[PDB]
């Protein structure tokens, strides 16, 4: 979430790079797993400057 | 920890919307699709061709009919054949007798909606004839000569720059008349309308919108054999050239018409309507 | 300058291909008369349609329950009068150059209340639910009116807007105009540049691919009331940035509009 | 100091060209007179005229269908009174000492609803619809009225409105002032410092380029009624960034405003 | 994804308008041109020349009439032939009868929309005579002395800078007048303006406004041959220096008139206009 | 070109004015100088000393 | 699209540079072709950013 | 308070970095102090920029 | 145009630099000419990205 | 004053750096003068681009 919408500011679109001819562009054998870039969430760490916030200073 | 605010406190202006009237910009539409990021993809082959066809170059160019005049056996020396309003607003009656309705051509549609043109047009002249036809013809461009009305006694042909065609076996003449006027631009604005008129004579202020005429005059008088038609139908061809520019886009001043001209005309359409989409008759 | 063959062909013309000058001499510009007297520089119809001009004419919610329809692809043939009095635009005035188009389409509208004719109006308070219809199902099907023109008013049927079909709420006490844009959505990559003499689309056409099968609504959160409760609307298009008119033909005949 | 030929040319005198001080020393100044007292420099015209002043005198829509018309570049000539009481901008004041000028113009607008004359009145509470016409054709001729001021009212002729001209919709609950401006769309680079007499340019004094082809106009999404609802509005002006005035000329007359 | 916010909260001051009195900044105004970017372009040669008149010292400089006095042979040694007050603030009525429109010059028509004034201002005298003319003249700036009405005493020659012109074959006589004065700047006002009395005396406060005067004494009476006219005209030009600046620009006071002064003025107006705009007499 | 929008939507608060009470920060008034960056100088010597003579010491 | 929206930013307009004075320039024989730089939309991507966004994630 | 203020631009999100798998992180032993990297307030410093704005320049 | 409107974000300032002690500045024998850093708009160039956008593209 | 605005935008507060113990800080013998950072307005400079927009360009 916190990585999306930083992207989201850089490029003001979703998109995240330069476009390619789609002629010659295929996911046709593309399997999606449920672990991926954007499954983990931001506010599960523990680096000093995290974990001074989440309890509350 | 949520601190509070101490920072910029930024200026801003709202929209009710944004660049509505510009072609460039932002446009800040909400999408019905359900990508926010929705967008066909354009490239060369899409409708047969790897050229921009909206680009203006590409319809101004297009050779386009406009009108046609009569070379006859008797038309003496210096007998004037045809005169044409050097702009790009090519706007006329359907005929004499219908002027309430109009022909015209992709340089008169486009400059139907502009403010200024400049640039150059190209005239062609087709000589439907025959290689027993013989006469020399005298063609020029006169900058800022409109008519015997508006415009101070008869053109010196001797100052005028011009070509003198040999049309024997010949039957085409081709050239462009370049841009020539006092300033960057001129108006766009057809040659008959009535706000041109100024002490009661008709377009006397038409120097602001055209820059001159085309003229064809008889130099040596057309012979022809005893057994061919003694007279040569000459068609005009017009269209803009490579530097024809347009400048204030705005409104249309006429407007597409479906409707009807003539009883005459009707029916010739129907007949070939009839040819074009029957599965047997109608 | 003169021979038996001088014509240029068309495709020819079309590269820049040109007869030498009755001057003699080579011709040639710069963008001075731009830079030094209007500001801009002009070279292109697909910049000039991207201007909004007005869409539809003399719209009015004055019916229980009622809805706006609006069919945003469809161009409607000419006037065969000499009183012609309806809205024209950019985009279907240059339509008439071109054989086929493709590409999404933008549509904007703004409103008002008012209690009878001539009475003040005053900018809706309340919001608008827009939605957009795109499958030949039942729900497109029974929204279809061929004699009804592309900016319509009727009262929704039912299996309409309790189906959950693409949905964008707007509030205009607070963005101002209602801004939205239908995709291209279309069966193939382009659309014969066809023209509708009466009315909207029927199913043939859209089977066809005469049109992108699309039909967007406009409806208000407020109760209406033929005796004293009417809403009065303005809409406006004009193309997406992704649109594109080609392959030109011939020019049609022009008449003056009514002018008084 | 003293000669047959101690005049200086006009020409050299604005190269800063000038006598001996009467005094000896060389003439010096710096910044600290204007950093330590006024807190800016003022040093050219150009930064004076982009001020905004206020443009027109008690314009009001009173009657059916009526719309405000405005020529955006025209001056109108010298007040002929010892009881002169219209508005008077930077702009128009030093554009008098000059003869030429070129450049696009900014308009501004405010406007309120009143129910006749000294009751209450609030803000308009709806869209102005503004367009621009700019060929000499149909719809500019028609809108054209030589007797009427540079900012005017009138019910609009078909033909106008209905055609898609540039048009740009402003929501004042939400911008506040109405703000636009037009551009230079001149046909040459420079225009005459001319002035009119009374009221309006006509065809001719646009044809000459006396003045660009230029006529906005402003309509209400609202009802007018002479009876009981009428539009109270107030415009304002400044010339844009892109404005210069050149060659000058000597001054004219002067005379006091009416004090009361 | 469509991920929720969770990130800065800004602070935002809603504008109605951005900049509207000032000069430099940014405007919020929606283009009505197609484009969104539209602007002409400025270069040197537009109008024939490189430099930019809208600078103020461009305008300033320009060497303007603004009054006569004669000097006559009669007048003896001492005698005040004219006195002018330093000053930008150039606007006199039109004459002795008309008080009611008036004469202005380019350093006028800027204070008479300003607040404040500094800098230099340069005096011309040409003198209409003969070479057969002699005389000496004493031509001084005097700082904080206007006239014997709100000023004590007659200055002190001694004490006054000043320049002694020995005119016999000379016609023309020039010098810059230094800024001279308290504070950095001083007030743009009319000197007769009715606000400077104090105790029944007029223009009183004007030390406020005005640096002081400009005077010209004879020292030697003026001689002349027996065979040219006993009397010279002396034309007074003014202008300012290239340190003269203004400060606080505001609504100007007077403004442009185009109407009439006197049935004579206007008959010579007439001649003049029908002598410049006739296609014969009218 | 004109794209449609597709990126960030910011959040925001609106101010009817800002740092009223307080001594820093930042303030939003329209600026009556022809200059919208009117401001005088401070230097030592204005009125006789080198000195801040309102710091409460 | 995406590539446009980002310019508008970093320049506040749409105008990618410096200009060039007028008298020297020339577009008189320059024809365009409808493959270009802002004919190929961004979100036709497969890198691994963008396939994770498009499914959902 | 103006540390955190910063990192919420930047990241636009109070979360600081990228995330970690939850199955392997533990903090039972973490035990907090009251002097951490956000007790100190960034008004408390000398620097010659922050004593001239202190004193109302 | 363009120019000014990108220096004016950077800065937040039509202001493009630091101060200088107006005791020792001069600009009396400075004149003006037509034509400068900001009389040629941004506009009128012919770089790839800006021909496309010219086009509409 | 522009140096000011700058500085609040980088920072998003007017404090320009990272705190301090307030226990080990004194400021006692400070003693303020009228000419300082700030003391100076940036529209008070000759250089090229500044001059330009001085002139109304």
């Amino acid at each position: 979430a916190a990585s999306e919408l930083k992207q989201l500011e850089t490029n003001n679109s979703p998109s995240t790079a330069l476009g390619q001819i789609s002629e010659g562009l295929t996911t046709l054998s593309h399997i999606p797993v449920l672990g991926n870039i954007f499954s983990t969430p931001a506010w599960i760490s523990a680096k000093a400057a995290d974990l001074a916030k989440l309890f509350g200073f | 920890s949520k601190p509070t605010v101490q920072g910029k406190i930024g200026e801003c202006k709202l929209r009710g919307q944004g660049r509505m009237a510009n072609f460039d910009g932002m446009d800040m539409s909400h999408k019905m699709a359900l990508s926010s990021t929705n967008e066909i993809e354009t490239n060369e082959g899409l409708a047969g061709t790897s050229l921009d066809v909206m680009d203006l170059s590409r319809v101004l160019s297009i050779p386009n009919y406009w009108d046609r005049f009569t070379w006859k056996t008797s038309d003496v020396i210096n007998t004037v054949l045809w005169d044409n309003y050097v702009s790009p607003f090519k706007v006329k009656p359907y005929s004499a007798t219908i002027t309430d309705r109009f022909r015209c051509t992709h340089m008169g549609k486009v400059a139907n909606a502009f403010t200024y043109w400049r640039g150059s047009m190209v005239y062609t002249f087709k000589f439907v004839k025959t290689q027993y036809h013989s006469g020399r013809l005298r063609i020029s461009f006169i900058p800022y000569y409109y008519n015997t009305t508006i415009s101070t006694g008869t053109p010196d042909v001797s100052r005028t720059q011009k070509i003198v065609v040999d049309l024997r076996t010949s039957t085409a003449v081709s050239f462009t008349v370049p841009y020539i006027g006092s300033r960057p631009w001129l108006y766009c604005i057809r040659p008959e309308s009535s706000w041109l008129s100024k002490d009661n004579t008709d377009g006397a202020l038409m120097y602001n919108c055209v820059s001159g005429i085309v003229r064809v005059e008889v130099l040596n008088q057309l012979v022809a054999a005893q057994n061919v038609f003694s007279e040569i139908d000459v068609i005009c061809e017009v269209n803009g050239g490579p530097d024809l520019e347009f400048a204030g886009p705005t409104c249309p001043r006429y407007v597409p018409y479906a409707g009807d001209f003539t009883l005459a005309d009707t029916r010739k359409i129907e007949a070939e309507r009839t040819q074009e989409y029957s599965n047997n008759e109608d | 300058v003169m021979g038996e063959d001088q014509q240029i062909p068309r495709n020819e013309a079309q590269h820049g291909v040109h007869p030498i000058s009755i001057d003699t001499h080579r011709i040639s510009n710069n963008w001075s008369p731009q830079a030094m007297c209007i500001g801009e520089k002009v070279v292109s119809i697909r910049q000039l349609i991207k201007r909004f001009g007005i869409f539809g004419d003399a719209n009015t919610l004055q019916a229980d329950g009622s809805s706006f329809v609006v069919a945003p692809f469809t161009v409607t043939s000419p006037t065969k009068t000499l009183t012609s009095t309806r809205n024209y635009t950019q985009f279907d005035y240059y339509y008439y150059l071109y054989a086929f188009w493709r590409g999404s389409m933008r549509i904007k509208m703004v409103a008002e209340t008012q209690d009878g004719t001539g009475t003040p109006r005053k900018k809706t308070n309340f919001t608008w639910f827009v939605r957009m219809f795109n499958s030949l199902q039942d729900s497109f099907n029974s929204l279809i009116s061929t004699s009804s023109s592309a900016v319509t008013t009727t009262v929704l049927p039912s299996g309409t807007i309790n189906m959950g079909p693409s949905t964008q709420v707007i509030d205009p006490t607070v963005e101002g105009l209602i801004e939205v844009e239908v995709p291209y959505y279309n069966i193939s990559h382009i659309t014969p540049a066809v023209t509708i003499d009466d009315g909207t689309p029927s199913m043939e056409d859209y089977l066809k691919g005469h049109s992108p099968p699309c039909l967007l609504t406009f409806s208000p959160r407020d109760s209406i009331s033929a005796t004293n409760h009417i809403i009065t609307a303005s809409f406006m298009r004009a193309l997406g940035d992704d649109f594109s008119f080609m392959y030109l033909l011939g020019v049609p005949p022009l008449v003056n509009v009514a002018r008084a």
